[PDB]
């Protein structure tokens, strides 16, 4: 929950996940950029944010 | 008298170290948002918002 | 190293040499330095940058 985290600011548990490449679903409303460039899916930029 | 045998040592010791003094300087230290802040039962100190 | 020393100039050098108060220094000497229940309040974020 990203709520949650922001309330806390205690990043330990998403700091592990994200480290280890664990799954996870950040929950929270979010702004996102649309990209409608196949070579930048391509090149996994998704992955990078 | 001066005798070389009995005056000739080896000392010993390490080559480099750094010596710190504020341990505390090397954490990083934040708090919540005082509209957040739990006391020791884990409800928000006050309240009454 | 190689030194010329006088036995009792030996004996003082000696003693300094073997009862150094420098410890080795690591994060979790650091994390312990905390009090405990700063570390254990949640209003408080520590972090080891």
């Amino acid at each position: 929950n990203l709520e949650e985290l922001m309330r806390t600011g205690d990043y330990a548990q998403i700091t592990n996940m994200l480290l280890n490449n664990q799954p996870v679903a950040l929950v929270g409303a979010l702004p996102f950029i649309t990209d409608s460039s196949v070579i930048s899916l391509v090149a996994k930029l998704d992955a990078t944010v | 008298q001066f005798d070389f045998r009995a005056s000739m040592h080896m000392l010993t010791s390490n080559l480099t170290f750094t010596v710190y003094s504020d341990l505390l300087a090397f954490v990083s230290a934040d708090t919540v948002e005082p509209i957040n802040a739990v006391a020791f039962d884990n409800m928000r100190i006050m309240n009454e918002l | 190293y190689p030194s010329i020393l006088h036995p009792i100039d030996h004996a003082f050098n000696e003693y300094f040499l073997q009862h150094q108060l420098v410890e080795p220094l690591n994060n979790d000497i650091i994390f312990n330095y905390i009090p405990e229940r700063i570390r254990n309040d949640v209003n408080y974020i520590l972090n080891m940058d």
